[PDB]
């Protein structure tokens, strides 16, 4: 019950070179490029000539100065600049002086999933 | 390119006012990417994601739309005048991104043409937005009777294809408005005011003779209209102008302009950048829809 090629994945690839047909019971492994972060099992099998189910490679973020200028917030710890931010990763922001987080706003602190990440918003005080 | 942009894409957030703020990025960048259709190299896939964000921003500030179909930041805080137009500016751009509520569309285009405008045509505002950063060169204009009728105008005007029918005062409303820049515009300093007049005159095909001659030798170098202070006031000026050029189709004076907006290299987003962002990408696509 031989297999063909592992399937491709987006932003990420096998660990081994790739064969046209591999045996029963035989296995891969994946793994995402740099930030990239894995979900699901990184390895599949060869069961009944059928692939088990590949992972996924979620996006990083990354921070937008732009974006945190016009919704007046700023970074708590601006030494350590972080630019990019992997999935599960959070930030804390910090209003920027003259505003307050606002009523209809996401927590100061945020986690980056899949490239989204929701900035928080400080309004006039 | 679409890469010099990507951070445009955003969750929209905050009262009536901020969530307008967070909503214009997003909405003017798929508007912007439809049009020069680069959603292929940029990414097919990331172009879903924005719509939904759209449509969260949209059901967001129906939390801010009062009974009389105004809007503020609160729904405790008077209507304004300005808000109000923003959000048909905005919707109006979007209706064809999302589905848009007519009801809320012109109900508040009828709400402005009832409640805040003069008798000579002038527009109004009542109670002015907490977020002055967010009107643009609006902000501190001696010119303001002209600069916010014009403002409103432009919403009305491009409101219209969508809410004629259901407003029958639209028209008239919209000319009476036209009537007042006219009286006055030949008098107008600041270039900015001189742009978006300039605009919303265009729309009726009302800019013309000693009216365009003004519009057309107001700019500098014929590639720009400015004014002394904030840049970001000059580039959402210039957008406004290079729309009216559109509206002209005098397609021998815009490569300049064009270039210069370019040139600019202005990629939106930043503090008080909501006029500069949403007119820039505005003009630029309806470029884009008519060149050549």
């Amino acid at each position: 019950g031989k297999c063909g090629p592992p399937p491709p994945i987006d932003n990420g690839d096998i660990t081994s070179f790739p064969l046209s047909v591999y045996a029963p019971a035989s296995s891969v492994e994946y793994q995402c490029q740099n930030l990239y972060q894995l979900e699901g099992n990184k390895r599949i099998t060869c069961r009944n000539g059928q692939w088990s189910e590949p992972p996924k490679c979620l996006h990083p973020c990354v921070i937008s100065r732009e974006i945190m200028e016009n919704y007046n917030i700023a970074l708590r710890w601006t030494a350590k600049q972080k630019l990019y931010l992997r999935t599960g990763e959070s930030v804390e922001f910090v209003c920027k002086r003259g505003y307050r987080l606002s009523s209809r706003s996401h927590t100061l602190r945020t986690t980056c999933w899949d490239g989204k990440l929701e900035y928080p918003t400080c309004a006039k005080r | 390119d679409a890469e010099r942009l990507k951070h445009l894409i955003v969750t929209p957030s905050g009262a009536g006012e901020q969530n307008m703020i967070g909503m214009t990025p997003t909405v003017i960048a798929v508007h912007y990417l439809d049009e020069t259709e680069q959603w292929e190299k940029f990414g097919l896939e990331k172009r879903q994601g924005a719509l939904e964000l759209i449509k969260k921003g949209y059901t967001q500030q129906l939390a801010f739309r009062q009974p009389s179909s105004a809007f503020a930041a609160f729904v405790k805080r008077a209507p304004s005048t300005w808000l109000t137009a923003y959000v048909v500016k905005v919707f109006s751009l979007a209706v064809n991104l999302i589905a848009i509520d007519s009801q809320v569309l012109c109900g508040a285009v009828k709400w402005l043409i009832l409640e805040k405008q003069k008798p000579d045509g002038v527009f109004q505002e009542d109670a002015p937005v907490i977020h002055q950063e967010m009107i643009g060169g609006l902000r501190n204009n001696n010119e303001k009777d002209m600069a916010l009728t014009a403002f409103v105008l432009i919403s009305l005007q491009e409101a219209k294809d969508i809410c004629e029918e259901q407003v029958n005062s639209l028209p008239g409303s919209i000319t009476k408005a036209g009537d007042f820049l006219e009286a006055n515009y030949m008098n107008l300093q600041r270039s900015y005011t001189v742009a978006i007049a300039g605009y919303a005159l265009a729309q009726m095909g009302r800019l013309k003779g000693p009216l365009l001659n003004k519009f057309l030798t107001t700019a500098k170098d014929k590639n720009r209209w400015e004014d002394p202070g904030k840049q970001l006031y000059n580039v959402e000026a210039t957008s406004y102008a290079l729309l009216a050029l559109l509206q002209l189709k005098d397609f021998d004076f815009v490569p300049p302009v064009v270039r210069w907006l370019n040139e600019q290299r202005y990629y939106g987003g930043g503090y008080g950048s909501t006029q500069a962002t949403f007119m820039v990408f505005q003009a630029l696509a309806q470029y884009q829809k008519d060149a050549p």
